[PDB]
């Protein structure tokens, strides 16, 4: 619905050139200069390009903008992992008498073109705290990090039997090092935690499983 | 340098109003327009309007005309945005942004952005988190490390921040994105990897803030009671 139209997603491998289109009308891009904003995950937008093709100080030359008729384009050469972000075009609109934005493009940076090596997840599993148990609650916390590609499945076991009830697992998210993380939580009653020899969090990644196990009376 | 500091996260019921502030510094306050721009979760940027701190004139986005009000206080270099008759669709991060420097409203655009203020509009009940320590392993080996952390359990709405030792401890910290449980409540964990040899000699405190509920907790994370080494 946004006034300027951008692709929802663009992807490339490190080192390549990618482009992001921005289509408008004679009342905005056709008449007025285009700006671009870059929004890194979890941060505010920053001005990336102004006046079609001008860079603020600090923005590298591998970012370049252009305009042609009622459309504009952002080109990024030498694509780097840190370029993964949402990009927005913008221009003044004479008909609406105000600034308008494109809908945003999520730029993802893939693994190396020649093949990014698989990385198995690191798994840390915490048992319920004494504090939580005293409140008559219990949560097992399974933290999963450093995996690539960014997809895992998580299964929980009470002793050796599957448990599905009480399991909540996040989507994978990108880490600063370009690998991925996720977490999974198992909610139990303190009585259930007492009623088994152990519980386990089993993380499967690219067909291999990494398991961690905790028990109510051990001192790991 | 230009700095824009916004007020903290808020939660509101449908029908209520919210007033967000933006404190400016590092430039001559009355010489630059201030824009407001919002972003619904996972969605795009939407311009809300602009105010001239010299004189206080405003122009608002047509779609918000009639329930947005922008104002400023030139003595405190603060700009305010008030949005009334809130609905769920107004859930967004609200940004103030200083204009590039136009001498006219026409051709203005936001250049220097504040950190944003998350405003959640929901009929669900606000809940502050419980915070539990995640105690480190009792293992002791030369050059060994241990993971310790805090579990921030059952809060609504977002967001929550976690720091360690007032932000003095940053190496080896990994704060995980929250899970949204079927209960409608969030939980997250923050973990720090530290040397095992020094557990019990070092103090580790997680500072948790849930601004929508005005909850602030500082939880000490200590070696297990069963740990005979640390």
């Amino acid at each position: 619905q946004s006034v300027l139209t951008q692709p929802s997603s663009v992807s490339g491998t490190p080192g390549q050139r990618v482009t992001i289109s921005c289509s408008g009308s004679s009342s905005n891009i056709g008449s007025n200069t285009v700006n671009w904003y870059q929004q890194l995950p979890g941060t505010a937008p920053k001005l990336l390009i102004y006046g079609n093709n001008q860079r603020p100080s600090g923005v590298p030359d591998r970012f370049s903008g252009s305009k042609s008729g009622t459309s504009a384009s952002l080109a990024i050469s030498g694509l780097q992992s840190e370029d993964e972000a949402d990009y927005y075009c913008a221009a003044w609109d004479d008909s609406l008498n105000g600034p308008v934005f494109g809908g945003g493009t999520k730029l993802t940076v893939l693994g190396a073109a020649a093949g990014q090596p698989k990385a198995a997840p690191s798994v840390t599993l915490f048992p319920p705290s004494s504090e939580e148990l005293q409140a008559n609650k219990a949560t097992l916390v399974c933290l999963i990090s450093d995996f690539y590609p960014g997809a895992v499945t998580v299964a929980w076991k009470a002793d050796s039997s599957p448990v599905k009830a009480g399991v909540e697992t996040t989507t994978p998210s990108k880490q600063s090092n370009n690998k991925y993380a996720a977490s999974s939580y198992l909610s139990l009653t303190p009585e259930q935690w007492k009623s088994h020899r152990s519980y386990s969090c089993q993380v499967t990644h690219e067909g291999s499983t990494v398991e961690k196990t905790v028990a109510p009376t051990e001192c790991s | 340098q230009v700095q824009l500091v916004q007020s903290g996260a808020e939660v509101r019921k449908p029908g209520a109003s919210t007033k967000v502030s933006c404190k400016a510094s590092g430039y001559t306050f009355t010489h630059y327009y201030m824009h407001w721009v919002r972003q619904a979760p996972g969605q795009g940027l939407e311009w809300m309007g602009i105010i001239n701190p010299s004189g206080g004139s405003t122009t608002y986005a047509q779609k918000l005309q009639g329930r947005v009000t922008m104002t400023r206080d030139t003595s405190t270099s603060t700009v305010y945005m008030e949005l009334s008759s809130l609905r769920s669709e107004d859930t967004a991060v609200y940004y103030c942004a200083r204009d590039w420097g136009s001498n006219y409203v026409w051709g203005s655009y936001p250049k220097y952005w504040g950190q944003g203020t998350l405003v959640t509009v929901s009929s669900a009940s606000t809940k502050g988190p419980s915070v539990f320590p995640l105690a480190p392993s009792s293992k002791s080996t030369s050059g060994g490390t241990a993971a310790l952390g805090c579990l921030v359990k059952d809060y609504f709405p977002e967001p929550v921040t976690v720091s360690w030792n007032s932000g003095a401890l940053t190496s080896g910290v990994h704060t995980f994105p929250a899970v949204l449980q079927s209960s409608g409540l969030y939980s997250l964990s923050s973990v720090v990897t530290v040397p095992s040899s020094s557990l019990g000699t070092q103090t580790y405190i997680c500072n948790v803030n849930h601004k929508p509920s005005n909850t602030k907790v500082d939880k000490r994370v200590e070696p297990k009671s069963c740990d005979k080494t640390h």
